[PDB]
DNA sequence: GCTTGACAAAAGTGTTAAATTGTGCTATACT
């Protein structure tokens, strides 16, 4: 019985690099438009934790749930940008 | 000698071998051969003894047979046990995970008594498990070894203990049967308070018998004059309360109970070795049990001789537990045959009650019989029992050892734990049976042991040794083979007594043992046998130690300890000053390739080698290349023959791992320096030439087993694949389509080796991880990612590749579609802090390695290979070491006489042919008739040259080494020579371990320990003494904290150390909350309160 | 000599079809190659043997500046069957080097690297004798080399 | 039993102790351990001489040198303080259990004796036949 | 907090037990042979004992951190750290 | 004697009913857990099995209750109600034990706390730790008094978060995973590296048996090559050390504290005279009395 | 010990103890034996009560013996004791519960409603305290550290 | 800079068939 590891054991090198990688992000995004960068976080539920639908953020900004689509694919062409990019990558897996 | 191809090892013996060691791997095929009683056995047992052999297995079946319900209107019986050819050859086993086994068939005779009908049915019992030639058995792949235990042999045996209090006498007889209870003078089944008397009238004997057997026995007539029971009857109900409290009896139960616990043979066991006992020495008889009584009462007396009311005269003495004519050695077939036994008789009770519930006549042999019990006591015996062990190889040694070893441990016989020391020591009729100077250092010491070299088991179960028998002061060629009983008999000679002529006692008296034993000088006139040589207490590897006589027997225990803890060589260099076995011990052992007809080899290849027969037949044998071997050492084998060759039947065609042209090498011949040097080699350190890294004279293989399997699960299948969610292109380099690792790959830690993929869900990926996968457009995979990687640590190339499809008709266990093993090895270069020794018992780490350049050199510029501390060497008793340092120098450089004109006087008593040998010849000098210390002072002065005639050693077996680091000489003459050395299985990459993070526990947090696991270091409760003493509290504290069981503090630490940040306060360990858990389950309420407020809760 | 190939072998642990040498106990044999080269730069020799005999160190054909000191040496023994091809590199170095393992080079699966011994010396040792007073020293080497 | 014994405060102050017998009897000779049991304590009382002039005051360390001035004078015992007789409420007091061996001073308030003595005793234990 | 002053200990009553647990465990059931999922109101019961995953009731009805501390109306799992499976504990009421 | 529980009693309010159970409390799943293996096969602790028998014979007795049962029925229901509560409870201390298949006894409550392997002596006392090692020793003839040769994979290791951060902090890695992997692969940046984190940063070494409190000393790391350990000759007094092939744990002190406690209390130079006899013990032996004699 | 009174025990005990080391040429001074022997003699038997609060045949410690026997405006024996039985009537009783007899402890514990102060320093070490010896004692862990003015002066 | 409508995928939602699971029962006589 003693030889059974504990699979849902945290580790402390990725905690501490998600830290990490949650710090990166929260500047990456400070290169992005106030509303960009609103878009994403509540698209993804950066801060509640809960993603939201594109009508559901479209009703905080007052928009269509097209106008949503839009706005999300071109801050994603501006992030997929390599210098917002760039120092992200390391953090694949 | 004697061994067609025989290299030339020239011997001192002084002696002639006048007895062939026995083939020494017969203890184990001549058990195995009885149980399943082969022609080969059948042949044995009809030239010799008894006229009926009867078979381990038919043995077993006449017990069964017949079948019969108290009705005894069926009865089922059996007979003519049958096997056929074997399944699969031992190479197909070992490769596809079964067991080497035979299936047995058996003819089951069903008979209904009202209708007198018979049927006969031939019935499958299962797969018998067989021996392999070498001794062995292949279980579920596995080479494994069946060691045979010694046990206490039915009979009757009485002890004198002085009374704790009174001091008066007292016995105290004990009877232990086959099965049974076990009585005591009657103290009956644990049950105090029994006088002996009561019982004797329980049979239905009348007092005045007691006054007529009982005669001059006074506390016979006072025991029946005290005890107040009245009657026969009476008796058996103060005899059936004790014995069976809380049932009230009846009268026949009364009488059934006492003829039914020893007299009925179903209940109490007759055993042939207490049957055998107990006939002698006086199922079981009323007649028994009074000579029994008899026996005891003209024991307390002091009478030395009983003749019984009708019987026949024996001593009457005391009997000794640890003497071996009293202690078998249940060998391999009866540990077989017990298992079977034990199978049936669970077979036997559902054969019984089906019979009952059956439709009458609807009953067939099959249908009462279902054989689940018999094979699980054979599997179930194999795997989870103590004498039934993985076979221990790293060299032939090892394995040649463990076959032969015998050990007091296990089901059947006393425990580790409870046995006192007095079974540990050696008695004196271990004597040419089991070897006394080998055993465990461990604390098993003197409970295991290893049969000695002419040793022999008895078909009871007594270990019998070799004789010759003299008969007025001459010694026959008559060898008569007696066990412990018949040799307290006789007076044996010591094995070297003077020979005179055509042979007869030459010195005036005669080296004698008597019965004690105990040892006295006689003349010749008295002697019957003598010895058939010396060495017979010695075992094999203990027999392997040059100068065994001059270590004393603890040097000479971890001697040949070490011995079987060596590994094999690349190269397997054969020891240049060697003993007489190192011929026999290789061939006897299996892993060296034999001829078995004369005639001459065919072709010879790296992988095969066939030989044409002067018998017009073809014989042909595969060469085991590079096989991992139990523990991880080399199994290679290479050819020392040639085409042309001739060849003669029983020679060596080939070298097995560690022997060269058919001798044990278990390491190689070095040369030594005994200088202690610049404080490097110290308190048992060893300094080595750069040379034996270069050269790779001390290089060894090394080969690990991977596996891994891809099975069904509930949520989908295992796949193995190349395709793994997340890795660079990089790491997959070395995978190969399916995903697994190519074939003469390198593989450093960490490395994939099988790629692997299990289903996954549902995910709910974190929301930083899921913008990432928008940003950079990488699909979350569907399956998280399993795979085989290579343990930390570890390095070497891919050998082989073993893959197992359910795809492929294969097999496998449900479930398991594929499975895919990856065998890894390595070249592994002496390195420091490798473990070195010899056969004396001396060992040690390498504590350095120095260039060639700077180390003591000889004048010729020959480098010194190791340095071997001074001071180690004259406390251990071990000496031995300097003499074959002495020898080895010798053996190395030749020699010549001595001659002319005349022989010189130490050589007199007296090398023969000895006078030269060229150099590089090797030596043997037996253990107990080896060199003589007059004849190495005469050898020491001999030979020169190095090339030019100068000599590099005098005859003190010193030289002037010169320092390789200052150029200048070592002040004094320093003692050089060649020593053999082994490599030993503790090396430096096996024993390093590190840990920072790692896996944890599950149920308590604390990081799990060992290798495998990435393991941390037990900081134990003798270390928080030591840490308490210094009194550093936050040193202790953080080693039980936030080092292992803090949940939260130890991945906070790494947060810390990894931002440089200061290091945080402790919290709770997670061990203590457990307790505080499980004090809790037990009803115990346990509160943990502050100053106030009372109760805190752990959350 | 550094590194080999064999066509037949990928790894160091096989055996070859007909050879009386296993490929590891025929590394240990090409240890006792002595061999020189003006360099620099690595060179590949080559040797291929076919039907019965015996291989040595003179069945390898060097390239051009470069020379086997002992074709005397036996490698490996071959028969009917037995077929044997294998290229050597010389290079050119001091010492001993470990052989260097292909995942630090830039090295196929196929490469065998072996440790190298350049060492022309062989076996040295020396001796002085004084020139009574006005005493001085004069000194004798003795210096062996591989040829 | 002696985890729990640690050095607590520096002084009791009692006057209680044990007397050492610092050999006897001439010459007509020091005992043959003066070294495990009169050495590394702390004195008790005055040691005096006939008359006598007090050679060595109280709380002396006892080293190798006032072994020998005392015996000069033809002290043949001393009242020593020890742990025994200490009467710390908690612990024990660095005077009364004198010298610590390894730092051949006055022991430290943290010091933790029990276990050190525990382990002084059970150490050679190996040895002991 | 780290510091405590007392540990004590008592025998424990049966309403101290019936205080301490979470649920009556009524059933000898470990996990179902199929989905390999705790049985219900047997030994390791998700209602009683805990939820398997964090922030996880058994059905799944509310598997977000967002109402920690809530109990789901089908299951009857409160939705909260898996941890507290290893905290807290049941009884049996004995006949 | 008797007294003595009759006044426990008294003085706490304990009432003494509670020696007889109306309701047993039941253990957390996951400190009796059962999980699948390597393998999908499945194992469990023997906890469950008891408390399974004492369910089941528990429900069973609610049953034969109900229906109504003779006594010699109900009655041998509770006899066997109570011996799985006591087998639950300490298994064996009453008849014999439960087992399980091949006849070993279940393990109960009573026999986690108890014993070398029960939760004090295995768990509590002492444990496994985090930033520890060990390998065979070697001698140290050229090592200073405060110092040892440490494996450098060793090394690397034991120290990987310190360098990990240090790596980063000189730009050789942009990230903390980047910084990882570079340690892992052990890429040659890394060494120089490692040399800074260990300067003046010391270790305990630790061989067992640990006798006396100087069987753990701490030292001044070394980088060595080769996997084994370099030890000062002058300690192996202490630590009873033979070269024969012992080997010796590392354990690395993290927090300020700790690193005072072993360069002021536990350093090897600090520690010379045995805390028993006051005799010096790092004084010479053996090959260096032969020598200076 | 009844004879020559509980100092003169001591003196026999380090006495005899001391012989059997001084026999195998094993060097121990006085003092570690003193420290152990000092723990067999810590209690006395308490002969009446009278109006304790003690009960006859117990051993209680001496000092706890002699503070609640004044009771303002009761006799007792010196006890020997050996070490193992000693060690158990420790006022810890997880101390007492980790060292041995766990079962017969944890019931006695429980019945007499036992608090643990956590006083000592094995307790410490199971809960992850720091030990009260050493460097974890109060006077050195409350230790205030600040550079002298004149020190940050010169900066 | 944003919105509209057509639109298909995706996600729920209710409705039904299939499977899974639980329980009762078996009457030569048998203790
Ligand atoms: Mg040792
Ligand atoms: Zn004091
Ligand atoms: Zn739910």
């Amino acid at each position: 019985g003693d030889f059974i590891e504990d699979s849902e054991a945290v580790v402390a090198v990725d905690a501490v690099s998600f830290t990490l990688l949650q710090d990166q992000l929260q500047s990456v995004l400070e290169t992005l438009s106030e509303r960009e960068a609103g878009v994403v976080r509540l698209r993804f539920g950066l801060t509640d934790g809960q993603p939201r639908t594109l009508d559901e953020i479209g009703q905080v900004y007052g928009v269509t749930r097209e106008r949503i689509r839009q706005i999300e694919s071109k801050t994603m062409s501006k992030l997929r940008h390599p210098s917002r990019s760039q120092v992200l990558r390391d953090y694949l897996d | 000698n004697s061994v067609p191809g025989a290299p030339n090892r020239v011997s001192f013996a002084k002696l002639r071998e006048p007895l062939e060691v026995p083939g020494l791997l017969d203890v184990q095929t001549d058990s195995f051969e009885w149980l399943v009683g082969s022609d080969r056995w059948r042949q044995a047992a009809i030239d010799r003894g008894e006229e009926n052999p009867v078979g381990g297995l038919e043995e077993v079946l006449a017990e069964l047979s017949p079948i019969e319900d108290f009705s005894g209107s069926m009865s089922l019986s059996f007979s003519d046990p049958r096997f056929d050819e074997v399944k699969a050859s031992v190479d197909e086993c070992k490769d596809k995970d079964m067991t080497y086994a035979a299936p047995l068939f058996v003819t089951a005779e069903f008979i209904n008594n009202n209708t007198g009908e018979i049927k006969s049915q031939t019935v499958f019992m299962g797969d018998f498990p067989m021996m392999t030639e070498k001794g062995t058995f292949i279980i579920n792949g596995t080479e494994r070894v069946v060691v045979s235990q010694l046990v206490r042999s039915p009979g009757v045996y009485f002890d004198e203990t002085i009374d704790k209090s009174t001091e008066k006498t007292l016995h105290s007889v004990k009877v232990i049967p086959g099965r049974g209870a076990w009585l005591e003078f009657v103290r009956i089944d644990r049950k105090r308070r029994q006088p002996v008397t009561v019982l004797l009238k329980a049979l239905g004997w009348t007092n005045e018998q007691i006054v007529e057997r009982f005669g001059f026995s006074e506390i016979m007539m006072g025991t029946l004059e005290k005890d107040t029971t009245s009657g026969t009857d009476e008796a058996l109900l103060d005899i059936y309360r004790k014995l069976r409290p809380g049932e009230p009896p009846t009268k026949e139960s009364a009488q059934t109970l006492l003829e039914n616990l020893f007299f009925k043979e179903k209940r109490y066991d007759l055993a042939r070795v207490g049957r055998y006992k107990v006939n002698k020495k006086l199922t079981l008889t009323e007649e028994d049990v009074v000579a029994t009584i008899e026996y005891l009462v003209r024991l307390h007396e002091g009478q030395t001789s009983m003749t019984v009311p009708g019987g026949v005269e024996v001593p009457v003495e005391v009997d000794d537990i640890d003497h071996f004519g009293n202690r078998r050695l249940r060998t391999v077939g009866e540990l077989i045959q017990n298992q079977i036994r034990v199978g049936l008789s669970r077979m036997e009770r559902v054969v019984r009650e089906r019979m009952t519930t059956q439709d009458v006549e609807a009953i067939t042999p099959q249908t009462l019989i279902n054989i689940r019990p018999v094979v699980a006591a054979i599997k179930e015996f194999f795997g989870t029992s103590q004498l039934s062990q993985f076979m221990d190889q790293n060299n032939p040694l090892s394995g040649l050892t463990h076959k032969r070893r015998l050990s007091a441990l296990g089901p059947g016989g006393l425990s580790r734990e409870r046995a006192g020391l007095e079974v540990r020591d050696v008695h004196p009729s271990h004597y040419g049976r089991m070897c006394p100077i080998e055993t465990p250092e461990g604390p098993n010491i003197g409970l295991i042991g290893s049969l000695s070299v002419y040793a022999r088991v008895n078909p009871f179960g007594f270990i019998e040794t070799p004789y010759r028998k003299v008969e007025n002061g001459v010694v026959t060629d008559q060898i008569d083979y007696l066990t412990a009983d018949e040799e307290d008999r006789h007076v044996v000679a010591q094995a070297n007594s003077p020979t005179d002529e055509n042979g007869r006692f030459t010195e005036d008296r005669v080296m004698v043992r008597k019965k004690g034993g105990e040892v006295e000088f006689v003349s010749a006139d008295q002697v019957d046998y003598m010895d058939v040589s010396p060495r017979q207490m010695v075992s094999v590897a203990t027999a392997m130690i040059p100068f065994l006589e001059h270590d004393d027997a603890n040097r000479a225990l971890m001697g040949a300890n070490m011995q079987r803890q060596a590994v094999p060589l690349v190269r397997s260099e054969a020891p240049l000053v060697g003993t007489g076995m190192e011929l026999r011990a290789a061939i006897d052992a299996g892993d060296v390739v034999v001829a078995d007809k004369t005639g001459v080899i065919e072709e010879v290849s790296a992988d095969y080698i066939t030989v044409m027969a002067d018998d017009g037949t073809r014989q042909s044998y595969r060469l085991r290349k590079f096989a991992r071997s139990n523990h991880g050492t080399c199994a290679n084998q290479r050819p020392i023959v040639d085409a042309g060759q001739r060849v003669e039947a029983g020679q060596v065609i080939a070298d097995g791992p560690c022997t060269q042209n058919g001798e044990m090498a278990l390491g190689k011949n070095l040369l030594v320096a005994i200088m202690p040097w610049e404080g490097h080699n110290y308190e048992d350190a060893i300094i080595l030439s750069n040379r034996l890294v270069e050269e790779d004279v001390l290089t060894s293989i090394h080969i690990e087993e991977h596996e891994i399997d891809a099975r069904d699960t509930k949520l989908g299948a295992e796949e193995i694949t190349r395709d793994i969610p997340n890795v660079s292109d990089e790491v997959l380099a070395d995978l190969d389509e399916r995903g697994i690792v190519r074939i003469g790959a390198e593989v450093r830690d960490g490395d994939i080796l099988v790629g692997k993929v299990t289903p996954k869900g549902e995910t709910e990926l974190t929301p930083e991880e899921r913008l990432l996968r928008a940003i950079f457009g990488e699909k979350a995979r569907e399956v998280r990612d399993t795979s085989l990687k290579v343990p930390h640590g570890e390095s070497g190339k891919v050998i082989g590749i073993r893959v197992f499809s359910r795809e492929d008709d294969d097999e496998l266990p449900a479930g398991v579609n594929e499975l895919v093993r990856v065998y890894v090895a390595q070249k592994r270069k002496i390195s420091d802090g490798d473990k070195l020794a010899g056969r004396h018992g001396n060992k040690g780490v390498i504590g350095k390695i120095l260039p060639v350049e700077d180390m003591p050199f000889l004048p010729d510029g020959t480098p010194v290979d190791i340095i071997l501390n001074t001071h180690g060497v004259p406390r251990r008793m071990n000496i031995g070491q300097i003499l074959e340092t002495h020898l080895g120098w010798v053996a190395k450089a030749g020699w010549n006489i001595d001659v002319a004109a005349g022989v010189p006087d130490w050589a007199s008593k007296l090398p023969e042919e000895l006078y030269s040998a060229p150099a590089d010849s090797t030596v043997a000098t037996p253990v107990f008739d080896g060199a003589q210390e007059g004849e190495l002072a005469g050898l020491l002065g001999s030979t020169l040259p190095n090339r030019d005639g100068e000599v590099m050693v005098d005859a003190d077996g010193k030289s002037t080494l010169f320092d390789g680091r200052s150029g200048e000489p070592f002040p004094y003459p320093v003692t050089v020579g060649y020593m053999y050395i082994l490599k030993l299985h503790h090396l430096v990459d096996d024993k390093i371990h590190a840990r920072s993070t790692g896996p944890y526990s599950m149920i308590t947090q604390q990081p799990l320990g060992g290798k495998a696991q990435f393991g941390g270091q037990r900081f134990g409760e003798m270390e928080c003494w030591a840490m308490q003493a210094y009194g550093a509290a936050y040193t202790l504290q953080e080693l039980l904290t936030i080092k292992s069981d803090d949940t939260v503090g130890r991945v906070k630490v790494y947060e810390a150390i990894v931002k440089g940040e200061n290091i945080p306060e402790p919290g709770i360990p997670e061990s203590f909350k457990v307790l505080l858990k499980e004090l809790q389950s037990l009803c115990l309420n346990v509160e943990v309160l502050s100053s106030d407020g009372a109760a805190i809760e752990m959350r | 000599v550094t590194s080999i190939r064999i066509d037949g072998v990928l790894h160091e642990f096989t055996t070859v079809p007909g050879v009386k040498e296993d490929v590891t106990d025929i590394i240990l044999n090409l240890k006792g190659l002595v061999v020189s080269s003006d360099d620099d730069e690595p060179v590949t020799m080559y040797l291929r043997k076919q039907g019965p005999g015996v291989v040595t160190a003179g069945d390898i054909v060097p390239p051009a500046g470069v020379t086997v000191h002992n074709p005397d040496m036996h490698i490996a023994t071959l028969n009917d069957k037995g077929k044997l091809e294998v290229e050597l590199v010389v290079e050119r170095g001091r010492g001993y080097v470990p052989a260097v393992q292909n995942k630090a080079s830039g090295a196929e699966i196929g490469r065998i690297p072996v440790d190298s011994i350049y060492s022309p010396v062989l076996k040295v040792t020396y001796k002085v004798e004084a020139t009574q007073r006005t005493d001085f020293d004069k000194l004798i080497i003795d210096v062996e080399t591989k040829n | 039993v002696s985890q729990d014994v640690i050095v607590r405060e520096h002084d009791c102050e009692t006057e209680r102790g044990i007397n050492v017998t610092l050999a006897e009897r001439g010459p007509d000779i020091r005992d043959a351990h003066v070294e495990t049991s009169a050495f590394a304590r702390t004195l008790a009382t005055d040691a005096v001489d006939a008359n006598g002039n007090v050679i060595i005051e109280r709380g002396h360390d006892l080293g190798d040198p006032a072994i020998d001035a005392l015996l000069a004078a033809g002290i043949t015992t001393v009242k020593v303080r020890s742990v025994l007789t200490c009467t710390s409420a908690t612990g024990v007091c660095a005077m009364c259990y004198g010298r610590s061996m390894a730092t051949g001073k006055l022991v430290d308030i943290g010091e933790a004796v029990g276990i050190v003595a525990a382990q002084s005793i059970g150490e050679p234990g190996t040895q002991l036949t | 907090v780290n510091f405590f002053d007392e540990l004590r200990i008592g025998l424990a009553t049966a309403d101290d037990i019936r205080n301490w647990s979470y649920g009556e465990v009524k059933k000898p059931e470990t996990i179902n042979y199929r989905t390999l999922k705790p049985e219900k109101d047997g030994l390791f019961c998700e209602k009683i004992f805990g939820p398997t995953r964090d922030w996880e009731c058994y059905c799944g009805k509310y598997k977000r951190v967002r109402f920690k501390g809530i109990i789901c109306e089908r299951c009857g799992v409160e939705v909260t750290r898996a941890k507290v499976r290893r905290e807290r504990m049941g009884h049996i009421e004995l006949a | 004697k008797r007294l003595k529980v009759v006044a426990a009693f008294q003085q706490s309010g304990n009432s003494p009913m509670g020696m007889v159970l109306d309701a047993v409390p039941v253990i957390p799943p996951e400190l009796r857990p059962m999980v699948q293996l390597d393998g999908g096969r499945f194992a469990t602790s023997d906890l469950n099995d008891l408390y399974r028998r004492v369910i089941n014979r528990n429900n069973r007795l609610k049953r034969l209750i109900d229906l109504g049962a003779p006594e010699i029925i109900v009655n041998n229901e509770k006899r066997m109600l109570q011996e799985s509560v006591d087998a639950l409870f300490d298994n064996g201390r009453r008849g014999r034990p439960v087992t399980g298949p091949g006849n070993r006894p279940l393990k109960s409550l009573s026999d986690l706390l108890k014993g070398k392997q029960g939760r004090f002596r295995q768990n509590l006392l002492g444990k496994r730790v985090d930033y520890s090692g060990r390998s065979v020793i070697v001698v140290g003839p050229q090592l200073k008094l405060h110092q040892c040769g440490l494996p450098k994979l060793m090394a690397l290791e034991l120290f990987k978060p310190f360098v990990m951060k240090r790596l980063v902090d000189l730009n050789h890695a942009q990230n903390i995973k980047s910084a990882k992997r570079m340690v892992e692969r052990q890429r040659p940046q890394v060494w120089d590296v490692l040399e800074e984190v260990i300067a003046e940063h010391p270790v305990l070494l630790n061989r067992a048996p640990t006798l006396h409190r100087l069987g753990i000393q701490a030292f001044e790391p070394q980088l060595v090559e080769g996997k084994a350990i370099q030890l000062h000759p002058l300690v192996c007094e202490a630590f009873n050390a033979d070269f024969d092939g012992d080997q010796m744990a590392v354990h690395l002190p993290l927090s300020a504290e700790a690193q005072a406690e072993a360069r002021i209390l536990m350093l090897s130079s600090n520690n010379i005279l045995s805390p028993a006899s006051g005799k010096p013990l790092a004084m010479p032996r053996l090959d260096m009395v032969t020598g200076l004699y | 010990l009844r004879v020559q009174g509980p100092r003169e025990v001591q003196i026999h005990l380090v006495k005899e103890v001391q012989e059997v080391y001084r026999a195998q040429g094993v060097s121990i001074h006085d003092k570690h034996i003193e420290v152990i022997v000092r723990q067999m003699l810590r209690r006395v038997t308490i002969i009446d009560s009278g109006s304790t609060e003690f009960l006859p045949g117990s051993l209680t410690e001496r000092a706890e013996f002699e503070a609640e026997n004044r009771r303002v405006v009761a006799a007792g024996r010196p006890v020997l004791m050996g070490i193992t039985k000693a060690s158990l009537a420790t006022d810890s009783w997880l101390s007492a519960a980790s060292f041995q007899e766990t079962t017969r402890v944890l019931t006695d514990a429980a019945i007499n409603c036992r608090s643990d102060k956590l006083n000592g320093l094995k307790e410490n070490v199971i809960i992850g305290k720091l030990i009260p010896a050493g460097t974890g004692i109060s006077r050195y862990r409350n230790i205030q550290v600040q550079p002298t003015e004149e020190a940050r002066a010169a900066a």
